[PDB]
């Protein structure tokens, strides 16, 4: 439940290891998906098997004005989920999460697109 | 009317947590950036479209 | 006119929850995309004439004047590997 | 200590069709509900194995090795007992012994100097019981290098009648100086042939052995002649490098596979 | 700050209204795990040495 | 129509959802 290089007999990789509810048959030593990357393995001493996750990672997108206007910008971190972001006004979106932008109930027209549904501007 | 926006960090593809393999690939200069910029340009047009 | 025009509305609904293929043209697009990006992340596994396909067993193996030249190659066949699918997406795009 | 086994009469070399048996685990990678191909050295469908006897009969002529190779023994009573591998077998080089007897399966690799007719033979009296006598199979073993044997066990020599009830399938094949062992056991109920059905051989173990292979030859069961080899069938078949696609199930198991340029 | 990398990134000192990617982030690994099969066939230099 | 990876790939979302798309 961290980001960590892991190193089980040689097969090097980095990722968030977890429990695993797959069951390998008892000689299996790592699994692999349908792109044939290793996305599980099963510990060589305390015989168990743990998912890989690909640690996070994504664009930094930087909304802003026009210069001329304002020096204020507000960061996308995009596919990312902003548990993570703090390691390096917050709010989470189905296309990433920014920081500096605030939330509003209100449905202006789109001025800065961000995705899914979300875009942002610059008002009072 | 539209495809599924993709992107590639060109970096974690070819050179992924390799420092070694990243100022390698550092020496081939903006090859990386001009395959984000294209595969942004995919991107925003199928908002467009 | 109405009846006519109702039972052609019962038709087209039946026929799409019927067959398999009327929404061919749109399941081609995801199954080319699909079908890239595997193809993109396939081309990881290949050694392009290098002394293997992964790169800190690579590292692991020689030293540092001809490991480059081992994650060199590794480097020309990935960024090919790249450009390959680029071009494929720039093309496909211009036919969406 | 052997005496030759001259007591056979020629017969021609049998054949049959492998249906679609002979298939492995490629590599020790999981996959879970999907189709993988692979290039390895593997027992094409339909490609004729050839067939073996013991009853009367004994068949353990010295059979090429190359590209690996398929052995299965549809059995009862446990008669088909380990197989020799080499290229000289003369303790000139180093050859290796798998044995399973009535205590342990044990291997071996040394200049092992085999005899012409190598066997294990069994004590046959009136009491109906069966007792180990005579492990006939070689001479000298010289510079030795790997050696492993089980833990202790008790096997059953005894001669189970019927039809065959036991049937085992193997591959070895040498890789890299790696002697690579896969094999299944399964139930049958069946007169005589190779079963028609589909199934896939586990990996059993890998051996860092290091020496060449181009002969090969099998080790059997049972005054210094005249005696019955109880009734056991085997076959052998000879790998070649081909594509094939395997169908992965959710457990992971290979559960069809098709063989690429049948 | 992220304005400052905007501004390197499409080198000028002005940025026009809009969204502009740079730097792609990744977390970084905590630490480095290694995981091997229990030892077991300890070479028996006890009766040697 | 029947339809975040390790290396460097990603999908990215629509600006307009499948809601909005609906609602047009
Ligand atoms: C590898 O060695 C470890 C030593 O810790 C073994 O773990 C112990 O296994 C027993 C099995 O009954 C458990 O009761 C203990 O709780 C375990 N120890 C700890 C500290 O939890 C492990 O079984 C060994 N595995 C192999 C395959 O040899
Ligand atoms: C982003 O990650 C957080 C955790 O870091 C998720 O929060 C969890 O959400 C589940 C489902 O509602 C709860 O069972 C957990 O108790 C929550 N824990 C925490 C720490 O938040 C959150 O749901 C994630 N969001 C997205 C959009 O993926
Ligand atoms: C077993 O039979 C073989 C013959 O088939 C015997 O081997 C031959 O022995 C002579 C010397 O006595 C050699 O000149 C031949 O070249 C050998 N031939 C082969 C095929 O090896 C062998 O001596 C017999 N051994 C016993 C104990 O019966
Ligand atoms: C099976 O084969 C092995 C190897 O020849 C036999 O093991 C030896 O047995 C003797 C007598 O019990 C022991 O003194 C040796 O120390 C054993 N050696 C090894 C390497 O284990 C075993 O006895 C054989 N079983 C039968 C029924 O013949
Ligand atoms: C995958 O393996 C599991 C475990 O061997 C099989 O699940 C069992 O199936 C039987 C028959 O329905 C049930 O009575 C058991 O309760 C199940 N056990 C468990 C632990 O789930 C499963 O059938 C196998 N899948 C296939 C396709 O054979
Ligand atoms: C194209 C544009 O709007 N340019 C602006 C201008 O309108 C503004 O008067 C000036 C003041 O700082 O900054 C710049
Ligand atoms: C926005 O709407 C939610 C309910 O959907 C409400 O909880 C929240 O207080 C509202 N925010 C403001 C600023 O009114
Ligand atoms: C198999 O052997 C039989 C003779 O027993 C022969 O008729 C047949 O053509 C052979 N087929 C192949 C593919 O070797
Ligand atoms: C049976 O075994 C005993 C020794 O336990 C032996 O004396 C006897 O001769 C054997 N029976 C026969 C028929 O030889
Ligand atoms: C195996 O055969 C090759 C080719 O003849 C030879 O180079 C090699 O040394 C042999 N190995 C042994 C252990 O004799
Ligand atoms: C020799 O044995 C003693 C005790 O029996 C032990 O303390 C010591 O470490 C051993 N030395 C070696 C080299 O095994």
């Amino acid at each position: 439940n961290k980001c960590v290089n892991f190193n089980f007999n040689g097969l090097t990789g980095t990722g968030v290891l977890t429990e695993s509810n797959k069951k390998f048959l008892p000689f299996q030593q790592f699994g692999r998906d349908i792109d044939d990357t290793t996305d599980a393995v099963r510990d060589p001493q305390t015989l168990e098997i743990l998912d890989i996750t690909p640690c996070s990672f994504g664009g930094v997108s930087v909304i802003t004005p026009g210069t001329n206007t304002s020096n204020q910008v507000a960061v996308l971190y995009q596919g990312v989920n902003c548990t993570e972001v703090p390691v390096a006004n917050v709010f989470q979106t189905r296309a990433g999460c920014l920081i500096g932008a605030e939330h509003v109930n209100n449905s202006y027209e789109c001025d800065i697109p961000i995705g899914a549904g979300i875009c942002a501007s610059y008002q009072t | 009317v539209s495809m599924t926006k993709t992107s590639v960090d060109c970096t974690m593809y070819i050179c992924g947590d390799s420092t070694e393999c990243s100022n390698l690939l550092l020496q081939y200069g903006s090859f990386c950036t001009q395959l984000n910029r294209a595969l942004t340009g995919i991107a925003v047009e199928q908002d467009k479209n | 006119i109405a009846n006519q025009f109702n039972s052609a509305i019962g038709k087209i609904q039946d026929s799409l929850s019927s067959t398999a293929s009327a929404l061919g043209k749109l399941q081609d697009v995801v199954n080319q995309n699909a079908q890239a990006l595997n193809t993109l992340v396939k081309q990881l596994s290949s050694n392009f004439g290098a002394i293997s396909s992964v790169l800190n067993d690579i590292l692991a193996r020689l030293d540092k004047v001809e490991a480059e030249v081992q994650i060199d190659r590794l480097i020309t066949g990935r960024l090919q590997s790249l450009q390959t699918y680029v071009t494929q997406q720039l093309i496909r795009a211009a036919e969406i | 200590q052997c005496v030759n086994l001259t007591t056979r009469t020629q017969l021609p070399p049998a054949y049959t069709n492998s249906f679609t048996r002979g298939v492995y685990y490629p590599d020790k990678v999981f996959r879970s509900s999907v189709l993988h191909s692979t290039q390895d050295l593997f027992l094409p469908f339909f490609s004729n194995v050839t067939w073996f006897h013991a009853i009367k009969r004994f068949d353990n002529p010295v059979l090429p090795f190359n590209d690996g190779v398929y052995f299965a023994s549809t059995e009862k009573s446990n008669i088909i007992r380990g197989w020799i591998f080499g290229t000289t077998l003369d303790s000139k080089t180093q050859s290796l012994l798998i044995v399973n007897n009535a205590t342990n399966v044990v291997i071996k690799v040394c200049e092992f100097q085999f005899c012409n007719d190598p066997f294990l033979g069994v004590y046959h009296k009136n009491n109906k019981s069966w007792m180990e006598s005579e492990f006939r199979v070689y001479s000298s073993a010289n510079n030795c290098t790997f050696e492993y044997v089980s833990q202790p066990f008790l096997m059953d020599l005894e001669g189970k009648q019927g039809n065959f009830k036991n049937l085992r399938e193997f591959v070895f094949k040498n890789i890299d100086g790696y002697f690579k062992i896969y094999s299944k056991h399964t139930p049958i109920n069946l007169v005589r042939d190779l079963p028609q059905g589909f199934s896939a051989l586990e990996p059993l173990v890998d051996l860092p052995i290091g020496i060449n292979i181009t002969r090969f030859q099998t080790l059997l069961a049972l005054s210094s002649s005249g005696w019955t080899a109880g009734a056991a069938a085997y076959y052998v078949g000879y790998l070649q490098p081909r594509t094939f696609l395997l169908k992965y199930n959710e457990n992971g198991t290979i559960t069809d596979a098709v063989d690429c340029a049948l | 700050d992220p304005l400052s990398e905007t501004k390197c990134t499409l080198k000028s000192f002005t940025v026009e209204k809009g969204i502009y990617q740079t730097s792609n982030f990744r977390v970084q690994p905590t630490e480095s795990i290694v995981r091997f099969p229990n030892i077991t066939n300890l070479c028996p230099f006890g009766e040697v040495f | 129509v029947t339809l975040q990876k390790f290396n460097g790939l990603t999908v990215l979302p629509p600006l307009l959802t499948d809601e909005m798309i609906a609602q047009y």
